[PDB]
RNA sequence: AGUGUGGAGAUCGAAGAUGAUUAGAAACCAUUGUAGUCCACACUGCAAACGAUGACACCCAUGAAUUGGGGAU
RNA sequence: GAUCUGGUUGAUUCUGCCAGUAGUCAUAUGCUUGUUUCAAGGACUUAGCCAUGCAUGCCUCAGAAUCACUGCAGCAGGAAUCUGCGCAUGGCUCAUUAAAUCAGACGUAAUCUGCCGCAAAAAUCUUGCGGCCGCAAAAUUGGAUAACUUGGCGAAACGCCAAGCUAAUACAUGAACCAACCGGGUGUUCUCCACGUGAGACGCCCAGCGAAUGAAUGACAGUAAAACCAAUGCCUUGCAGUAACACCCAGCAGUGUUGACUCAAUUCAUUCCGUGCGAAAGCCGGCUUGUUCCGGCGUCUUUUGACGAACAACUGCCCUAUCAGCUGGUGAUGGCCGUGUAGUGGACUGCCAUGGCGUUGACGGGAGCGGGGGAUUAGGGUUCGAUUCCGGAGAGGGAGCCUGAGAAAUAGCUACCACUUCUACGGAGGGCAGCAGGCGCGCAAAUUGCCCAAUGUCAAAACAAAACGAUGAGGCAGCGAAAAGAAAUAGAGUUGUUUGUCAUUUCAAUGGGGGAUAUUUAAACCCAUCCAAUAUCGAGUAACAAUUGGAGGACAAGUCUGGUGCCAGCACCCGCGGUAAUUCCAGCUCCAAAAGCGUAUAUUAAUGCUGUUGCUGUUAAAGGGUUCGUAGUUGAACUGUGGGCUGUGCAGGGCCCUUGCAGCCCGUGAAAAAGAAACAAGAAACACGGGAGUGGGUCGCAUGUCAUGCAUGCCAGGGGGCGUCCGUGAUUUUUACUGUGACUAAAGAAGCGUGACUAAAGCAGUCAUUUGACUUGAAUUAGAAAG
RNA sequence: GGAAGUCGGCAAAAUAGAUGCGUAAGUUCGCAAGAAGCAUUGGCUCUGAGGGCAAA
């Protein structure tokens, strides 16, 4: 009853549900990226769709065309700060070549895993899940956290974590509860 | 009559969010239209920030510290629209509503004595008991004896402290006019020519200063100055000027890398 | 009650409006005047907005003004001869506008005297009674004006065929004019 | 609009045929549209004639026009 | 084909009759035969009423023919 | 992502449907459910029926208190009750409803309009003193009636009488002088001039706003000179100059507006009879405390301009012809005079004339409240919209009406029909399609919860101080797998059994959860912070144990079973089952999705199986038997290569030709001043200061001086050129289309900017740490058709 | 009260003139039809409408 905020969705079920071919690829982006399930491939479709739905609509105007120098001009920046696109690439024909993997490549848990902190990336998802990481000194609890480029060199642990400046994690805690009390 | 005004009926330009109000301060009658119009309350609590809610609003209202055009208002649903000088005592703050390039309500900070000086757009001369000439004017103030060369169109400035018209100018061609209608309302340019229709709206061809052509009904027009160099009172900081959009947005990213 | 409204009436295609909401107060209309010569007997009504209108149940004196001369008199209403509508008007004395009545003529005969210095039957006016300055004033104003003898024969009588100007049911007064010119010979062949 | 009848007493019938546009189809259809109009003794018009009309208040159950121009 | 009213009624022939065939066979076959079939006037308007192929217009490769009108020898 | 697959045959290629498949803020249901954010929620059927409680009331410096009311010592609060304002807004629901409602765009010059803004206001014979007269002047007006008291009636009743006081800003009456300008009608009135458009004073009758009737204004704008006569101006004793005016006013209006007004406003004549008008004959504050103190209010009239109301209608708006004619006694289309209305109008009476609508679908019938919008979609489209914003309508069904500015009002009245409740049987009551909640209906849908803290509404009203307004509107919680966003169920190792599985040995971490110095919050609950800062609990089967359908094909997943033996069954379709079941009824494993997953019914895509884009008609379904033939659709060519010069292109076969520039009376004629020829209505010929902010470009001296004449000129003239207005003239030119622009509510959908930790959001916020910058931002779009 | 009387509505009752509106099945399209049914009606005092002849 008179409620205003949008609540849109993000996801769409693939067309044909069985096909080995996309079964089995699905699976290996899975593992490979440390998912767990298929709705996160599913939400990076539809990202991925939408960026090339609008993409497309630019590349049928003039390249003087306002609507084509302004949206065009910002959808550029949208890819170059997230990591998307090479920087090199300037033109507005190189966001409709985007693929899935490079999507999940500027996700957190797979750049926690890329830049040595997490040996595995599903070491990083929990890692990350745990409060253990800060972006910019600022805690991240979750993995589908797209980081800008600029932002890359400020990734480290939290400062309240065990590991860095925070006090002890659990298991050195109730443990020395026990000591104490048994005394 | 009604007495509600919903939130999202209520005008884009006050600025209220669709999440924290369900109603909105309903203009009472008064001086401009509610359409066209920032109620006290608004004024003094959405753009001044003196008010924290609206139950504190009405207690600077009703203590008579909001002055507008050398009178205080005591109503939170006062109108309080556009070219009307609003005076605070308390803190001085003596600034009058404008329009800015974008088409929404300016606070214009006046200086010393400017606040005297005040103008009003004639919308229909008759004649009153007695075969007395009246003006009434946008603000809906009548003039019982303005000048003798006034016609409709034309602006009176007029002395708020005086109560008395000063000096008038006429609606030519070549003038400073201001905006005050569409999306077109906010920008100052100059009359280059007007297209008279007669029994439709007339439609009035403006050329500002840096030579974009543009039109409106000449019901939207408000001469400002004799000419598009000097003007009679101090406008918003845009100077009346439009500029491009994408422009507008390389700029603005810039002055954003520059604070980095 | 009684309404005003085109609901009820049939569209230009001979159809049936379906009708599907209550009557309102702003479409309303009340019961007519039928205003009759008599005694002074009017009836206020509260119209919308507040203002009053006065509903004139009998009415028999008015303002009755000669349009020639710019001049207007209150005179009493002797009767009613004509109605362009029907005759149960005219046979029930209602007072109407534009209908055709009979007024007393001795103020305009005593107005006449006291202007021009001509009284038509030759308290009452005495023409030679005027000082001499105002026997001027008399002779100017005869050859500025003119007067119909079909108007004059009329005051010569004692009565006067006139037309009520205004809406007795609608400002509670009977006013009207004096028959003049082809207007008054148009009446007098429909009376005859 | 052009005079479509001249059978009443100072009243005409005049016809206002346009085209609509079917989006659908891309496509125009012919319409028309009748008035009842005013006809002062000055003008005297006759049928399949040329008019200019203009909106006055309601003179009639059906008339909100009044001719100005016979053509 | 059927209907109405007047004709006509040679042949053929729904219905019907008789004889065969047949397990049965007023079915195919045989001999007949009414209405029809033919005409005038008036109805009906139901076809494999078909080229199972709507009408109008333009372009369109080849050989031998065919019907009507023209031109040349 | 502009996508298909299984089923007709012994096989084949088609047509064609069935079945499959994905989505739905799309409903129900079955199974299952650990965290958090954001949420729809008795619409579908019965606009069915309902107990209870609440939902619209309101007071301060500022209308009224002698509460036998309170506290102090007359003051300050102040119940009740008059008075004033509001209750016509909100909130529900969607029954009615197709030239109605509605959307966009226009009107009201056809009207009404409380509260709110800005303005205007000279009518008025009053009062205290002696007998209408005289004196005098800060006007020292009059009756009620509430509350209250007494008596009370009545079962009760949001029921009632009678008597005594008593107020107000309730009701009524009424203010002469102080205090003007202004004109009309007059006097057998007085002073004069010659012997009447003569002049001057004075007496009286009217000359206020508004309303009624009538008369005049509310402009002209297509000619130049003389006589003549009467009157009146002047010079002096005949017409040059010259506003108008027989003074106390020597310019105190010869000039409203609109596109257009019978409008605004002014003058003249008659009129206002309750159906109008006070300086409320009002209240409160300040100081210098004033028969002239200065403010804040409050109110009666008049006025317009805002907030609204009502009416009218330019284009648009589902299915149906097994609905073809509709309307017109007794209004149907129009006219005349009226009536009624706030106003126009056949809205209505009387009288006239036959009109008005319809195959471009009238009339009738059926389903529906209309939009903004939702779902789906390559595009075109198809479909849904009771539901939060806007418009309309209703309050069981009907119909009438008072008050009020506004109601045909319903938590207002009156009546009838259906139902209904209390009663002392005399009688009196009711209207949840408000909130919360019952019964029936159903496949189907929350708590008789907290609070005015935010947003707003009303109100006599800032807050505070004996001093705290109402609010089931609304906000915040409970229930809530409609739906949506982020996300648990674990992360690593050493040894043995290139990897990899399995049995070990462990290691560290966080959350669910338990709490708080406390934070949030009206108070709470939720989220966020923390497990001491000297001092804050907890995961190893990390039992803090994941389900729903399947495993022949479509369609991912088995030579395992075991029975039934065409049975029991499965199976959306094809099919499985007749004793070695591919399909049945279970284990394991495996598959798919996953805190989610089946089933049913609708709808979108699939579907080029509705085809405008974009289908098919020889034989698959489908060209009418043939001609004629109206509406309807469609419809053949033609007014039409512009030329020259310089430079330039692998030009090409002095000429033609791309690109760039300058010329062209830009066919021919006839001379670009003129005239002529083309044109030119956005043109030309007249003609208007009341046309141009003083008649547009091109420092003392003339007028005159009883003049704020303190005013005018200071180039003379001519000539054309133009911004405005009017009249006269083209044997008069539009529309579709297309390019720009104006006009156009949010919510919703795109989109700029914005690390709300991310996202579904929101329009915020960022920075130095500061007594503030960013003169912070809140961009831009699209949104049918018609105008 | 109303056919319960009686073989049986026998007999009686009942409807009724004129004007306007309205009228079903069936049909040989002519009818059925006065189908069936509603409504008005008096007396007075008026007002309209419907004509003949003569005259430049
Ligand atoms: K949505
Ligand atoms: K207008
Ligand atoms: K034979
Ligand atoms: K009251
Ligand atoms: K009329
Ligand atoms: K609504
Ligand atoms: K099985
Ligand atoms: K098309
Ligand atoms: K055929
Ligand atoms: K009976
Ligand atoms: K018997
Ligand atoms: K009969
Ligand atoms: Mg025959
Ligand atoms: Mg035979
Ligand atoms: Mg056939
Ligand atoms: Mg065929
Ligand atoms: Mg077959
Ligand atoms: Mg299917
Ligand atoms: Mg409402
Ligand atoms: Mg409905
Ligand atoms: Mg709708
Ligand atoms: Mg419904
Ligand atoms: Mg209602
Ligand atoms: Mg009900
Ligand atoms: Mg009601
Ligand atoms: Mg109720
Ligand atoms: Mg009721
Ligand atoms: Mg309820
Ligand atoms: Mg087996
Ligand atoms: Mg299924
Ligand atoms: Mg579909
Ligand atoms: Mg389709
Ligand atoms: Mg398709
Ligand atoms: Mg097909
Ligand atoms: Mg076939
Ligand atoms: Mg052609
Ligand atoms: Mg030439
Ligand atoms: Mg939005
Ligand atoms: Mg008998
Ligand atoms: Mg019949
Ligand atoms: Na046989
Ligand atoms: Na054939
Ligand atoms: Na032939
Ligand atoms: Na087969
Ligand atoms: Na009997």
């Amino acid at each position: 009853m008179r409620n205003y905020n949008n609540f849109n969705r993000v996801w769409k079920a693939p067309r044909r549900p069985f096909e080995k071919e996309r079964l089995d690829r699905e699976m290996k982006l899975c593992g490979q990226y440390g998912l767990r399930c298929k709705r996160e491939i599913w939400r990076v479709n539809m990202t991925l769709s939408k960026m090339r739905r609008t993409a497309r609509l630019l590349l049928t105007l003039p390249e003087n065309h306002p609507r084509r120098l302004l949206e065009g001009s910002a959808i550029m920046r949208r890819c170059h700060e997230y990591g998307f696109l090479d920087e090199e690439k300037d033109k507005l024909d190189y966001v409709l070549s985007l693929t899935v993997p490079d999507i999940l490549e500027r996700r957190l848990q797979t750049i926690v895993f890329k830049a040595g902190l997490a040996k595995s990336v599903h070491h990083a998802r929990v890692l990350i899940q745990q409060r253990h990481i800060a972006v910019a000194k600022q805690i991240v609890t979750i993995p589908s956290f797209i980081v800008r480029v600029s932002s890359e060199r400020h990734i480290a642990f939290a400062d309240a974590s065990p590991f860095g400046n925070g006090r002890t994690g659990r298991v050195k805690r109730v443990r020395a509860k026990a000591a104490k009390r048994h005394a | 009559a009604k007495k509600h005004l919903k939130r999202l009926y209520a005008p884009k330009d006050w600025m209220l969010s669709k999440l924290t109000g369900v109603f909105a301060p309903r203009p009472r009658p008064g001086p401009h239209k509610l359409r066209e119009c920032l109620p006290l309350l608004v004024i003094i609590r959405n753009r001044l920030k003196y008010a924290l809610n609206a139950r504190e609003g009405e207690m600077i209202l009703r203590q008579g510290l909001v002055h507008v055009d050398n009178h205080p208002r005591r109503d939170g649903k006062y109108p309080a629209g556009f070219m009307d000088v609003v005076e605070i005592p308390k803190t001085g703050d003596r600034f009058r509503l404008m329009y800015d390039v974008k088409g929404r309500f300016a606070l214009v900070n006046l200086s010393e004595a400017e606040a005297q000086i005040k103008l009003m757009k004639v919308v229909n001369l008759y004649t009153a008991t007695g075969r007395v000439p009246v003006a009434v004017t946008h603000d809906g103030h009548r003039i019982r004896y303005p000048d003798p060369h006034t016609s409709i169109g034309d602006t009176i400035v007029y002395n708020v402290k005086e109560k008395k018209c000063v000096d008038l100018i006429k609606n030519r061609q070549g003038k400073a006019v201001i905006v005050t209608g569409g999306a077109n309302r906010g920008r100052i340019g100059e009359i280059v020519k007007v297209e008279c229709h007669p029994g439709a709206f007339n439609i009035a061809h403006l050329k500002d200063a840096s030579g974009a052509e543009f039109a409106t009904r000449a019901a939207n027009i408000f001469v400002i100055g004799k000419d598009l160099n000097n003007l009679q009172v101090t406008v918003p900081k845009q100077q009346g000027l439009r500029m491009n959009v994408i422009q507008e947005r390389e700029e603005r990213l810039i002055a954003a890398e520059a604070r980095k | 009650g009684i309404v005003r409204s085109r609901l009820h009436k049939r569209k230009i295609t001979g159809g049936k409006t379906k009708i599907h909401r209550k009557r309102m107060k702003a479409e309303l209309g009340r019961l007519p005047a039928n205003t009759r010569l008599g005694a002074r007997r009017v009836s206020p009504v509260r119209a919308r907005g507040g203002n009053f209108k006065i509903r004139a149940l009998r009415l028999d004196t008015g303002n009755f003004a000669w349009a020639s001369e710019a001049i207007a008199h209150r005179v009493r209403l002797l009767d009613v001869v004509y109605n362009a509508t029907s005759n149960e008007l005219v046979r029930t004395k209602t007072l109407v506008k534009n209908c055709i009545v009979a007024v007393d003529a001795a103020p305009f005969k005593r107005w006449y005297a006291k202007h021009y210095g001509i009284d038509l039957d030759a308290d009452k006016y005495d023409v030679n009674k005027a000082s001499p300055k105002l026997q001027r004033e008399w002779t100017r104003r005869r050859r500025n004006h003119r007067v119909e003898k079909a108007i004059a024969d009329q005051l010569r009588e004692g009565r006067v065929l006139a037309r009520i100007t205004s809406r007795p049911g609608q400002s509670g007064r009977a006013d009207g004019i004096l028959l003049e010119g082809a207007e008054l010979q148009f009446y007098l062949k429909r009376l005859e | 609009g052009v005079v479509h009848s001249t059978k009443m007493h100072r009243t005409i019938i005049i016809r206002r045929n346009y085209l609509h546009f079917i989006k659908k189809y891309q496509r125009y259809q012919k319409r028309h549209k009748s008035l009842a109009v005013h006809c002062s003794p000055a003008f005297d018009p006759k049928q399949g004639d040329e008019v200019v009309i203009g909106q006055c208040r309601p003179l009639s159950k059906t008339i909100r026009y009044n001719v100005l121009e016979v053509v």
